[PDB]
């Protein structure tokens, strides 16, 4: 309802940007966290798209990189760029990237630590280079007013409350 | 919050896509009309809950209790309706045949 | 569509035993194919898929099982390894790779891909302490919209959400596990049961009674194995399963001999005791039904190598002596 | 020096000592002098035991030439108030307090090699003072002698008198002569 | 101490001990006095390699000088109860209890290095009482030396009386004279 | 931002994001100003080997 | 040859050249053998890949040039090769 309300203002006829609050839902494992992603995309006016923690990795490396996750909601806006920066994100496994018992970063993490690093600049908006279809072009598609939806199961963090 | 066995039951019912509604439309193709009991439903969820599948288990729990019954109806006509009770999840009985 | 009853039919003319396992793939593609027909489902309601699991030991038939069903219809089918399989952003393959091989087989054609059906081989070996592979693979499995490059330039992206995924492997120890669930806790000691026998029956029957909390044991993730809903048992081929092999399955190894034999007017009699022997020998090897080929072409290549060298040719007789490779199997003139 | 096992399972690859390993299989060893600390080690393996499964039976080696009566006690009292059923199985010997401890076994699951000895006698003890004292101790350890007695009889199903009087002194008894006895219910030869 | 080794295998490189390397081949060692205590390791690891694989057989060297009946009996029940043959290898000498259980292995499996000695007797006991208990023991004591004796014979093949006469004293045998005896199968000298 | 020759985005991007603000003007471009955020996430990993070249 | 999709070799080209030495004849074509020497180069411990792009002919294919698609049901795909490592394997 908030994000509607940011589209149908996003001309800012106001004297502020109506910033974006993202959700961070954790939910233990089989309680239905995927289902409400799924679900909310049979009535959303504006394009959807989910992806998978586990698949991304920091840049440079053979694993999936962050801006894949953008590639996914232009499908779904028929490549329209103005369409696809109002869109909605729901990341999954979010519970992965977490760092497993490393704190002291003795190696970088790519595909925990690194892929937060990397998703930091996306989720507060970011100008991010997306391939033309799937390096000739690389789309800008600005992610300041695209809502993102992290979903995991967080097995363990009963114990740290 | 986790699912509980009241919380399955419902699941088992309510949702438009239920596992029991996907079922009954499977059975609808061949033209009998599947129900399942109120008793039935709930035994369901305490086999999930024990064996904690969840709700995912729900879907294999049915097929198996479900497998025979599905196996000769294509085959095996005649029948009208097939009653399900909670005998027939534990595997004591069989499914109640109708014919009409 | 056919009923379960003729794919079952289907399934016993190249398929000997694992009954139960033929009952479960028979009504689970029944309604699989019946939902993907019917997905209108006369109503609002979206059919859920039911994915398929196997158990069996080695050179149990899972691959001819699930080769029959592919080659019964009209769909494509491709085969995978777990074990090759590994997680994102490592020197190892990504899941993403199996459904690489699912468009080419299937010609790039969406609607062709959806009603095809793979199989992975070696589900184990993966479990706990690794874990990563799973949560990769969990994703594929209850729907996905991965894309493939065309044409191997609009990606073209098939959905997983209708498309069977049949997950079979050799379970090392399974029946351990089910052993102490569904026996007495004795494992060593006098008043224990040791498993000196070699008993054939006492692993497909202690599998037959799996349960979840048994591959929890084992390490499958619990979400994995909700993914799997149906779930099969396949017993280990014994010494009588493997002489039916020779001559019940209709592309038998038998008749395939027989019938190159009488193309040139000559009779291949397979006695009954050679038979036997041939089936000890692979289960001496542990080389499966595959090992079967092998131990088959080995008696027959010095017969048929000397049978077109002269004329008049009329039966051959292979006999004990033969699969021993003490003796020549006497011809007919 | 204890032998250090690997057991191999699909969730990974652990490391257990041979008394350990075999623990997990519901076995306890019962081996040298019958004492409080050894007992307690008994006692414990079978409340942990017990925790893990109630429903599977226990399986116990007795191979001792006797000790404590108390420590003796303590481990009967566990077998009879755990509801697994202790299997109990003699090896090499079976003195006064490990053949009680043999016969204590639940019916049907108690177990004798071929070659084994079995001794049953009276208690043995002493004490040095007054003579008051004497006499607290002399009636003490009598009423544990006729205590011990009629479990015995209810185990091996004898009649009291019969106990006394085949334990007032040591008595021999081979694997076959046990099973007559009814300190066993079987002889283990061969694994079929 | 005990040196420890690595062993290399498909999970990866895993540390054992020299005794516990060689247990894993199926191998037992029985050395030093036979006692209650390493009687029921030698029954641990010989049930533990049973349930391993009860179609390969198990090798038990013996190198010790005699020790407790009781406690070599439980070995010898262990062996002849479980289905695998054992296989007993005599290491520098074979007293009484180790000659004895070095005859009890699998017929055909038993061997002796070529300056082995091997040593039988009959059992030594004793005790200290009245007249009416010592008479028990010593009743006792004569059971066992039959009972030992006709396994004696039944492994070795002779007969029970010439037993009796060679085991009334200390009799000391070779690798040699231990084969026509009976006591041993075959001598191993070289590997081939 | 990754190190040349690999797959990730390369130094010269930055520079090509600021021609698009001055309208591919080098002249304009060679004079402007440029933001690197989460500069701190390059930050060479000491405790890590110098064994695998840190592209990142 | 390279792999499915990739453009710097033809894969399909074992099928065209063998109608050419057959004088561009369904039955001539479909009665010799077709050796593909260097396949444990490409197997696998990419080259995984390969085994599949090759299958695509060895089994149920239609493709040749006068587009022809003649079809291989008879052609002997005998594939050859050494097999370094196949020795410590088995
Ligand atoms: N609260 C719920 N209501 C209805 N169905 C549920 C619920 N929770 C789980 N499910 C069932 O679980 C399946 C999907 O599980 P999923 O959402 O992937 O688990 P998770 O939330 O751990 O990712 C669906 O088939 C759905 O029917
Ligand atoms: N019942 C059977 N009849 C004929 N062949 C069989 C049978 N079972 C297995 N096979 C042979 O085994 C091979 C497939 O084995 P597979 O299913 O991969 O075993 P597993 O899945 O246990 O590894 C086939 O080539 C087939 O010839
Ligand atoms: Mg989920």
């Amino acid at each position: 309802y908030n994000h509607y309300k940011r589209l149908r203002n996003g001309d800012t006829s106001n004297g502020v940007e109506l910033g974006k609050s993202n959700i961070l839902l954790i939910g233990p494992t089989g309680s239905g966290k995927t289902l409400l992603a799924e679900t909310l995309a049979r009535l959303l006016d504006v394009p959807f798209t989910m992806a998978d923690a586990t698949t991304l990795t920091e840049a440079g490396y053979v694993g999936e990189d962050v801006e894949n996750i953008i590639q996914k909601l232009l499908q779904k806006s028929d490549y329209d760029v103005q369409k696809a920066q109002r869109g909605i994100v729901y990341i999954d496994e979010i519970d992965k990237i977490s760092r497993k018992s490393d704190n002291p970063s003795i190696t970088r993490d790519v595909s925990g630590e690194g892929v937060q690093q990397a998703l930091l600049k996306l989720i507060e908006g970011t100008v991010a280079a997306v391939p033309p279809q799937g390096q000739q072009e690389f789309l800008q598609v600005d992610t300041s007013k695209i809502l993102f939806i992290c979903g995991g199961a967080f097995a363990g963090l009963d114990k740290v409350i | 919050n986790e699912l509980s066995e009241e919380a399955l039951i419902q699941i088992l019912k309510e949702p438009k896509n239920a596992l029991t509604k996907q079922y009954q439309a499977l059975f609808n193709l061949e033209g009998v009309d599947l129900e399942f009991r109120d008793e039935a439903l709930d035994a369901i969820a305490k086999k999930a809950m024990a064996r904690k599948t969840g709700a995912r288990g729900l879907r294999s729990i049915v097929e198996a209790a479900l497998l025979d019954t599905m196996y000769d109806l294509p085959s095996m006509e005649d029948v009208e309706k097939v009653v399900i009770d909670e005998s027939v999840i534990d595997g004591q009985s069989e499914p109640l045949l109708i014919y009409g | 569509l056919p009923t379960p009853h003729e794919i079952r039919n289907h399934l016993d003319d190249y398929v000997i035993g694992q009954e139960q396992a033929k009952k479960v793939l028979a009504v689970a593609v029944y309604n699989h194919y019946k939902r993907l027909r019917n997905g209108d489902t006369s109503n609002g309601v979206e059919l859920g898929k039911s994915n398929i699991l196997l158990i069996g030991p080695t050179g149990s038939g899972k691959t001819l099982l699930a080769e029959t069903l592919a080659r019964l219809l009209d769909v494509p089918f491709t085969m995978a390894d777990a074990t090759t399989l590994t997680e994102a952003g490592y020197v190892g393959e990504d899941v993403e790779n199996i459904i690489q091989k699912l468009l080419q087989k299937s010609d790039y054609d969406v609607q062709k891909a959806q009603r095809g059906i793979v199989y992975i081989d070696e589900i184990d070996k993966i479990s706990r302490k690794g874990e990563g592979v799973q949560q990769a693979l969990l994703k594929l499995i209850e729907g996905t919209v991965a894309a493939v490059p065309p044409q191997g330039q609009e990606f073209l992206q098939v959905d997983t959400s209708k498309i069977l995924f049949i997950c079979g492997g050799a379970f090392a120890g399974l029946d351990k596990v089910i052993s102490h669930r569904v026996e007495t806790g004795s494992g060593i000691g006098f008043g224990a049961t040791v498993k000196a026998k070699s008993d054939k029956a006492s692993e497909g029957e202690l599998l037959a009674q799996v349960e979840p909390e048994d591959l929890i044991k084992f390490g499958l993730i619990p979400e994995f194995i909700g993914r799997l809903p149906v779930v099969a048992t396949l017993n280990e081929l014994s010494e009588e399963a493997l002489i039916q092999i020779l001559k019940e399955p209709k592309n038998a190894l038998t008749k395939q001999y027989q019938a190159l034999f009488n193309l040139e007017g000559v009779d291949l009699e397979f006695r009954d005791e050679a038979l036997d022997a041939i089936a000890k020998k692979a289960m001496a090897r542990k080389t499966g039904a595959r090992g079967l080929r092998s131990i088959v072409e080995a008696a027959l290549l010095d017969t048929m190598y000397d049978l077109p060298s002269m004329e008049d040719v009329e039966k051959v007789v292979i006999d004990e002596s033969v699969i021993d490779g003490q003796s020549e199997p006497l011809l007919i003139y | 020096l204890v032998p250090m096992v690997i057991e191999q399972t699909s969730r990974g690859e652990r490391s257990f000592d041979i008394y350990s390993r075999l623990l997990k299989e519901r076995v306890i060893f019962l081996t040298g002098q019958v004492e409080d600390h050894m007992a307690n080690l008994i006692v414990a393996q079978m409340l942990f035991l017990e925790a893990e499964n109630p429903e599977k039976d226990i399986y116990l080696y007795i191979n001792s030439p006797g000790g404590v009566i108390t420590a003796g006690m303590s481990i009967y009292d566990t077998m009879q108030f755990i509801k697994p059923d202790v299997s109990t199985i003699c090896m090499g010997q079976a003195a006064s307090m490990g053949a009680f401890l043999l016969t204590a076994g639940a019916k049907g699951k108690r177990f004798c090699l071929p070659n084994s000895r079995v001794m049953i006698h009276q208690p043995l003890g002493g004490y040095q003072g007054q003579a008051t004292d004497i006499e607290i101790h002399a009636r003490e350890i009598l009423k544990v002698k006729g205590r011990m007695n009629e479990l015995m009889a209810l185990h091996t199903g004898q009649s009291l008198e019969q106990i006394e009087r085949d334990t007032e002194r040591d008595r021999f008894l081979s694997a076959p002569e046990a099973v007559e006895y009814g300190l066993v219910d079987s002889i283990l030869t061969h694994r079929n």
